[PDB]
């Protein structure tokens, strides 16, 4: 157990990895949802529809 | 991927050396129970006399 807790990815390790990560990915879905809403609007003016 | 890799072989490397000295006591243990055996021989050779 003892050398489970000093391994290089302990707990600590992923937990704060996993963090980050969901932040990360928490704003680039907006962003990327912007982006799929611009493009539907370029369609939308093309097609006159 | 690399790190995760290492730390289950090093993991490993651990369980095998403590294995190996539980057998050494093991073989101690087994010895002491010889010994006792001999212990009753001897004992019914007094009975038989």
């Amino acid at each position: 157990l003892e050398l489970l807790q000093r391994k290089f990815t302990n707990k600590a390790l992923y937990s704060w990895m996993r963090g980050k990560l969901s932040a990360i990915y928490y704003q680039f879905f907006d962003l990327t949802q912007s982006f799929c809403l611009m493009a539907q609007e370029a369609l939308r003016r093309e097609l006159t529809d | 991927s690399m790190a995760e890799h290492d730390d289950a072989d090093e993991l490993t490397t651990l369980l095998l050396q403590q294995g190996m000295e539980l057998a050494t006591q093991s073989i101690r243990i087994q010895q002491r129970t010889v010994d006792e055996v001999d212990a009753d021989i001897a004992v019914l050779a007094e009975s038989r006399r």
